[PDB]
């Protein structure tokens, strides 16, 4: 009965509290029949929510049997919306400068929609079907702290009249969202070691780039648990053709344990205290309810989708380096 | 001799003494008193040491019943009883007489834990029984293999693990329908009463699951048409009663095994379409799709020569939506 | 019989050291020929940019990986990350075809090596400079740039290639090499007409303003009766009784056939003149070394590093 929509979801006035735990899903995906985010949403809740067959069309879906609100983003980095962007840019909307400005605006809208996940969410699941940490995300994560801080008062002044609580209004988010990167396999016990290698690489990268600070930073470390899943190498229509060949003749969590190990820390109010450096240990679990979460997300979306937020995009200076260089 | 017993109390002397086990009497309780006191690492070694010295008719099996102090201290020791009963093979102390009741007490306590004590203390029991037969053991096992596990919090593979118990034990007791009768007496009571509640749904699904766990083995007798009444009384409390959107997985699997015993002779198959044709109400769950399509295969196996009309016509835009990435549901459709 | 002495290689040769240091070990295998093809490859960490070069220059698809000129990933994939190709390698096939299997541009393994141990403020803004230095050296020196990609439409790749052209030092008309987009590890979907059209549209819209010859002479070797549906461009995809012995439906051409049809295109690629002279295989090395010094100490990068 749940509808995979975000704009219509927030425009609500059943499952009221539900002790929900939202999970953001962003990242890049290849041209395929079923997107990676859709497959993840279908495998997590153990049901085909999105049945298979140039904007960031962010869509939500609540699972009553798991109390998880999956919010999947269609950022231009994805190859599904990018196809429609290149189609609309081919026939009728551009010169070189206009096309570059269009791509820059698309990337800015993507960053805005992503800040909507690092602002109202608990866990985050990246998508990169390469098995290699995309260093670009670093410059993206380093480009979100600027927006997460400068646009911080612009968001606090718009979520004041909300039952979110004290800590949520203080840091503008329910709690530090944990990044759980999820890479797909292409060629390859052997995977158990690759997960730890990628975890160590990502940790070192975010520590040397200041992307993972010892305080309430935009992201989290997740040292005790694991935040690097590796999918097995099915998706297209080839199972039927592979079943013809058979008809004619006649540990290692899987999308549930690897994600539940982190979802339980929010559904059980355990929190995200996975911090290092003998810090003050600020860990506000802030287990929200469907009603309160929707009340907060409505204002968050109305402000970011933006009186001054639209004027803060120029405060990035980390993704439009091409424009300044030219 | 006795020196290796003390040496077994670092691991060098323990290993050196472990070789004497292949050859006294004071060593039987040595490992049971040392394995339950030492750490977990040096526990299975001791548990296996004394299992090759003597016959251990009553010396080893004596202190094992008194291992109620801890869970592992009892599981590892009962492993000693299992190994000795599987190694003797001469029918002196192996699934024996009233003394064996101790193991039954063990079976009466293994449900308290997470079924870890049942991973081995139930799989070797049927194999240890080669000459003497016992039927009350099946009832005493099912009392907890399906009631305590019905809400044991996953409690996911324990049902399948215990299913083998009845498979390897239900071969005897031709009059095994008493278990089905006792499981179905409260079946209709919990089905029709009272309202949509979690406890109800839980016990209902547990009873349904038992309906197949026990049916998997009972194929000998009779069956003097009682299975028709079983099908009727299983379909009536689920078709119109709920009507609640609960977990019909086991509710859909019960008629599968129920009708798997009749090929073509006769049935009330007319009253089955509404049971199955009404189940395809998208969309949940991924396993529910398979548990519902399997009844389709069962009905198709029962429609040998008398079925036609709207049945196949209802396969135009209703069941074709189960052809998605899911391999299980793909093959089941 | 001695007036025609040939010369061949056995393993790769690194021009740029692990620390981005030019090497003079390739002149031994260079000759005084004019028409010398120079094909380079750029890609992500595990995009498979050396196996392609190995199968195109000397090796074939049916041969052990250890025999490849350029070391592939056999046991390093399962271990910490990848990036087995530290620096730009070198190899001249019997056909005098120079091959440049550079390191993975924007690779996490190089960043980890830098963090664990350089004239910059952060190692993250340094792995992007080495990537730019290799992309500019692969455009001002190479005749073809084989942009390998593990997965299709990596917007980061299309936004980085457009940034490497900005650093391309001109004035030695601006010389702009070709661009071969290899979809290494391609699934059965990539070999569909609709998928081909979508890929061509996407790569033409992303590279609409590149000034690089990314279209014209590829993607029309092994297909169906298909006429040219889309604005075809340089895009060659590389996959990853008797009735009982029927192989499964791969859905794509055989790996050997695709490797052969891509090697034929790479060898047949247009070899336009260099900056201002013929620059024979010997003069080329004297022309690619000066470009390296001019790009490693150029003003374009010196200004771009401040913007990072
Ligand atoms: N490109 C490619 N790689 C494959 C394929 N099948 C298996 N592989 C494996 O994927 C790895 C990537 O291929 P390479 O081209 O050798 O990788 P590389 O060129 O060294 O690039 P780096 O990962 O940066 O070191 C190889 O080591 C192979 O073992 C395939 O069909 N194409
Ligand atoms: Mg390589």
């Amino acid at each position: 009965m749940a509808g995979p929509v975000s704009l219509r979801d927030l425009l609500m006035g059943p499952w009221r509290e539900d002790e929900i735990c939202v999970v953001g899903i962003f990242g890049k995906t290849a041209l395929r029949l079923n997107s990676e985010k859709f497959s993840l949403v279908n495998t997590v809740c153990d049901r085909q929510v999105f049945p298979l067959f140039d904007y960031s069309l962010l869509q939500a879906y609540y699972s009553q049997e798991s109390k998880v609100l999956y919010l999947l983003l269609t950022s231009i980095c994805d190859n599904s919306q990018l196809l429609r962007a290149c189609r609309a840019l081919q026939s009728g909307e551009l010169p070189h400068a206009e096309a570059h400005e269009f791509w820059k605006h698309q990337e800015k809208l993507q960053c805005l929609s992503l800040l909507y996940l690092f602002s109202v969410c608990h866990i985050l699941l990246l998508v990169h079907p390469t098995c290699s940490f995309d260093i670009t995300y670093d410059r993206v994560f380093r480009a979100l702290d600027g927006l997460r801080q400068k646009v911080l008062p612009l968001l606090k002044t718009a979520i004041k009249d909300c039952p979110v609580g004290k800590d949520w209004k203080l840091n503008c988010r329910p709690c530090p969202p944990r990044l759980l990167f999820l890479f797909q396999l292409n060629g390859a016990s052997p995977k158990r070691r690759l997960q730890h290698a990628l975890e160590d690489q990502i940790y070192r990268i975010f520590r040397k780039s200041r992307v993972l600070t010892n305080q309430s930073i935009n992201c989290l470390f997740t040292v005790p648990a694991n935040q690097a899943f590796v999918y097995i190498v099915e998706d297209p229509v080839g199972m039927l053709l592979d079943q013809l060949r058979s008809h004619c003749t006649v540990v290692d969590f899987t999308l549930r344990e690897f994600l539940w190990q982190h979802v339980e820390l929010v559904l059980s109010k355990k929190g995200f205290d996975d911090s290092v450096g003998r810090n003050p240990q600020p860990s506000h679990f802030e287990l929200p309810t469907y009603q309160k979460w929707i009340s907060a997300a409505s204002k968050l979306y109305e402000v970011a989708i933006s009186k001054i937020l639209s004027s803060i995009k120029v405060l990035e200076g980390f993704l439009d380096i091409d424009t300044k260089f030219s | 001799s006795a020196d290796p017993d003390n040496l077994k109390y670092s691991n060098s002397a323990v290993v050196s003494r472990q070789r004497h086990d292949d050859t006294h009497a004071d060593i039987q309780n040595d490992e049971k008193g040392g394995y339950s006191v030492n750490g977990g690492s040096g526990e299975n070694t001791y548990g296996r040491k004394s299992l090759g010295q003597e016959l251990r008719v009553n010396n080893v099996t004596s202190p094992e019943f008194t291992s109620v102090q801890h869970g592992s201290r009892a599981l590892a020791t009962k492993d000693m009883r299992k190994s000795q009963e599987r190694s003797m093979s001469y029918s002196d102390e192996s699934r024996l007489s009233n003394l064996l009741r101790r193991i039954t007490r063990e079976d009466d306590r293994d449900r308290r834990l997470a079924t870890v004590k049942q991973l081995k203390e139930f799989i070797q029991q049927p194999e240890n029984k080669l000459v003497l037969v016992k039927q009350l053991d099946n009832i005493l096992a099912a009392v907890h293999d399906v009631l305590n596990e019905s809400s044991k919090l996953l409690q996911e593979l324990r049902q399948e693990g215990a299913c083998c118990l009845g498979l390897l034990c239900a071969s005897l007791s031709y009059e095994a329908e008493k278990i089905f009768k006792w499981i179905f007496s409260k079946f209709s009571s919990s089905a029709k009463d009272e309202v949509k509640l979690l406890y109800l749904c839980a016990t209902y699904k547990a009873l349904e699951t038992v309906g197949e766990k026990k049916a998997f083995s009972s194929v000998m007798q009779l069956v003097m048409t009682s299975l028709q009444s079983i099908l009727e009384n299983v379909d009536t409390p689920e078709l119109l009663c709920k009507c609640v959107k609960c977990i019909l997985l086991v509710a859909r699997c019960y008629p599968h095994i129920f009708s798997t015993n009749f090929r073509d002779t006769v049935d009330i198959l007319v009253g089955w379409h509404i049971d199955h044709t009404q189940k395809p109400s998208l969309t949940q769950q991924v396993s529910g799709w398979l548990q519902s399509l399997e009844p389709f295969w069962v009905a198709d196996l029962a429609f040998s020569t008398t079925l036609l009309g709207q049945f196949l016509e209802d396969m135009e835009a209703y069941a074709e939506d189960l052809s998605h990435v899911a391999s299980g549901e793909s093959v089941d459709e | 019989a001695k007036l025609l002495p040939p010369e061949r290689m056995k393993h790769s040769i690194k021009l740029v050291d692990d620390q981005m240091n030019w090497c003079d070990s390739a002149i031994e295998y260079l000759l005084d020929q004019t028409d010398v093809l120079v094909v380079g490859v750029l890609g992500l960490q595990g995009t498979g940019k050396s196996m392609v070069m190995s199968l195109l220059s000397a090796n074939t698809p049916e041969e052990d990986q250890r025999t490849y000129v350029f070391r592939a990933q056999s046991a390093e994939m399962k271990e910490r990350g990848g990036n087995q190709t530290s620096g730009i390698d070198f190899f001249i096939t019997q056909e005098r075809i120079v091959f440049l299997d550079t390191q993975p541009i924007l690779s996490p393994s190089i960043l980890d090596h830098l963090i664990n141990n350089p004239e910059y403020n952060l190692p993250h803004t340094y792995v992007e400079m080495q990537s730019l230095q290799i992309a500019a050296f692969l455009f001002t020196v190479c005749h073809v740039v084989i942009v390998v990609q593990d997965w299709f439409t990596d917007l980061s790749l299309y936004r980085f290639l457009q940034t490497a052209e900005m650093v391309k030092p001109s004035t030695p008309t601006e010389y702009y090499p070709h661009l071969v987009f290899l979809q290494n590890k391609a699934r059965r979907e990539d070999f569909c007409p609709r998928k081909l059209r979508q890929m061509h549209l996407m790569i033409d819209q992303l590279m609409a303003h590149s000034h690089l010859r990314y279209k014209g002479t590829l993607s029309m070797l092994q297909c169906n009766v298909f006429p040219g549906l889309p604005p075809d461009f340089l895009d060659s995809e590389v996959n990853l009784p008797l009735f009982s012995l029927l192989p499964g439906y791969r859905g794509h051409p055989s790996f050997q056939s695709l490797v052969s049809k891509l090697r034929s295109q790479v060898m047949s690629m247009a070899r336009p003149q260099l900056s201002h002279t013929i620059l024979t295989e010997k003069n080329w090395f004297h022309y690619a070394a000066r470009i390296w010094d001019g790009v490693r100490k150029s003003s374009a990068l010196a200004e771009y590093s401040r913007l990072l």
